[PDB]
């Protein structure tokens, strides 16, 4: 992630989307940022595809 | 596609007036899809956000990000008004064209399930 | 004979996972990571 | 390594102005969805239509209420409205606001309304209402040029403080349905074939919008010419 | 309220990289224009590779070069990673030719300079030469386009040559990114964004204008409707 950040890209839409359906599924918590959801998500192995 | 979303934000709270309950969710106080009661009926806030006319426009609505299929929601379907999701819709429509015979297709399915 | 990986060729895993080869997609039709690449291989979950 | 292609046929096959069906064959591997998907997402959001934005009825506050006399509530008839198709012959014109007054014992068809320059009403047999004796409809209904899908409450256009905002289905397309079949030609294998589906409400043919669907992606790829 | 014609901007490294924005963009026109043509720089872009070798004294693939380290098969595998750049347009084929001997590891630089021909990555190793060891080669390198196995086109220049896989694709990977834009009171539209890495054979820009050029070229294709005879 942290290589994205530099390189000058933000977070997806796609990704935003996929983050509302993990939110919904109780993966990640709601409140955080696009990156730290993203994160949870990664921790529990799974990336947006 | 046929399961339906619950959701524990609204918490079954009391509505009068809709509009109240349109409001409510419009400040992030009560969820879609969760079990409410407005007037004296049980429903919940997508009911009544959104009724379709018809299959086409509710999947329509699906395709632009409007609602999922998962969606608790009104649709017009052959002269009923029904709330179900346009997932279920969907499977009746599939199941339709299938067989190309609406009315059997309709009585053959079990949509509430 | 040099035999590259056809479809009915058979892979496995050290975890008792086996399954024959039934579809080989081109590179544009596989999932991708946001950075553009692809994954090599799909495994279904139903078989967990 | 060497390689010929002969260049795919189009073939079409249509009834009325409301369905069409549409095979683009063969081609080259992987071409089908690379075609098929783009057009199936303008088909859907980029094709220019009709919509009800807003309605407005005499005595009636808002959305769930009731109409004494008659039968459908306002819900009903909202919904009906909905499926009204218009079509605006001048190019120029951007919106129309359509009046509706009738009384007693009559059934409401989109007939019923009071004809405007350059507006063809293509479903005249579409059932509005239906009104009891004593029962009195009067109604104008706002009708925008648009695109895709637009939900009552995104739109919020009110002419006045009791019209009601109504979800705008402005796309003349109904549903668009594609499907990639392998074929071959000669020994070739892995070919592709596109089989296309469209329905349109009628304002506009399928063939019409699949058309405007091509030109808008051309158009796009335009965009890459100067930097 | 009709949206038009995009500010496209262009950001370039060497003949390796690229990324080019299209911005602002209708809502979900990100995906529709990045897509198909990430699918096509995927797949539809020409470009060069080795498909054949002979090799002096060997007879096929499975046999070992006395005084060389590496066998036939790994050194075939090393010549596939081989980027060669046409600088004509009009030449579909080049050998190139090898002659080395004596201790040293042969890398892709001692190859025969040939006109209108450059090497990409000249730092490629090719193999590891001993005190007496002795490699000529004849490498065939054609224009192509897609992946093409050596079973497939069975390309021999002689006898004893050695059919190679081709893999013809000049591009190394493609992703897009899509983010929010908004332009005045409009929300919710597209800023697309298409990375492209390539091996330099073509730059990414070339990459992006024959992969538009081949989408456009499709898009032609529904000119000529035809009346369906199943009835
Ligand atoms: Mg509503
Ligand atoms: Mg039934």
């Amino acid at each position: 992630f942290g290589k994205r950040k530099g390189e000058g890209f933000g977070v997806d839409k796609r990704e935003v989307e996929v983050l509302r359906r993990a939110e919904k599924l109780g993966l990640v918590t709601p409140g955080k940022t696009p990156e730290e959801q993203l994160k949870e998500l990664f921790l529990q192995g799974k990336v947006v595809l | 596609i046929t399961q339906v979303r619950k959701e524990k934000k609204g918490a079954g709270l009391e509505f009068a007036t809709p509009e109240e309950a349109l409001a409510a969710h419009e400040r992030g106080e009560v969820a879609l899809n969760a079990p409410i009661k407005v007037a004296g009926r049980e429903t919940s806030v997508g009911r009544l956000k959104y009724v379709f006319a018809n299959p086409d426009e509710a999947l329509l609505a699906v395709a632009h990000g409007i609602v999922d299929l998962q969606d608790v929601v009104t649709v017009r379907y052959m002269g009923k008004r029904l709330e179900t999701s346009p997932g279920r819709i969907l499977f009746a429509r599939i199941v339709a064209e299938a067989v190309e015979d609406e009315k059997v297709a309709w009585e053959l399915i079990q949509l509430d399930v | 004979q040099k035999r590259k990986l056809q479809v009915g060729d058979k892979l496995a895993n050290r975890h008792g996972n086996k399954g024959v080869v039934a579809k080989i997609l081109p590179v544009e039709d596989m999932p991708h990571l946001p950075d553009g690449t692809p994954v090599d291989v799909i495994l279904n979950p139903l078989g967990v | 390594l060497d390689s010929k292609l002969k260049a795919p046929v189009f073939t079409v096959r249509t009834q009325g102005r409301e369905y069409g069906e549409f095979v683009l064959e063969p081609l080259e591997r992987g071409f089908g969805v690379t075609l098929g998907n783009p057009l199936r997402r303008i088909l859907l959001s980029s094709i220019p239509g009709t919509a009800v934005t807003s309605v407005y009825i005499e005595d009636v506050l808002h959305e769930f209420s009731t109409i004494p006399g008659v039968k459908e509530d306002v819900v009903e008839i909202i919904l009906n409205l909905k499926e009204l198709v218009v079509r605006f012959l001048n190019p120029s014109l951007q919106t129309v606001t359509l009046l509706l007054k009738a009384e007693g014992p009559k059934e409401v068809k989109a007939r019923d309304f009071l004809p405007v320059a350059d507006v063809e009403i293509m479903n005249p047999d579409l059932h509005i209402a239906t009104l009891e004796e004593g029962g009195r409809l009067n109604m104008e209904v706002r009708v925008d040029r648009g695109v895709g899908y637009v939900p009552a409450e995104k739109h919020g256009i009110k002419d006045r403080i009791n019209a009601i905002p109504v979800d705008a289905v402005f796309s003349p397309v109904r549903r668009v349905a594609f499907q990639v079949e392998d074929t071959r030609l000669g020994q070739r294998t892995d070919l592709d074939k596109l089989t296309l589906r469209i329905w349109t409400d009628g304002s506009v043919t399928p063939l019409e919008a699949l058309n405007q669907a091509v030109e808008i992606l051309r158009e796009h790829l335009t965009y890459f010419s100067n930097p």
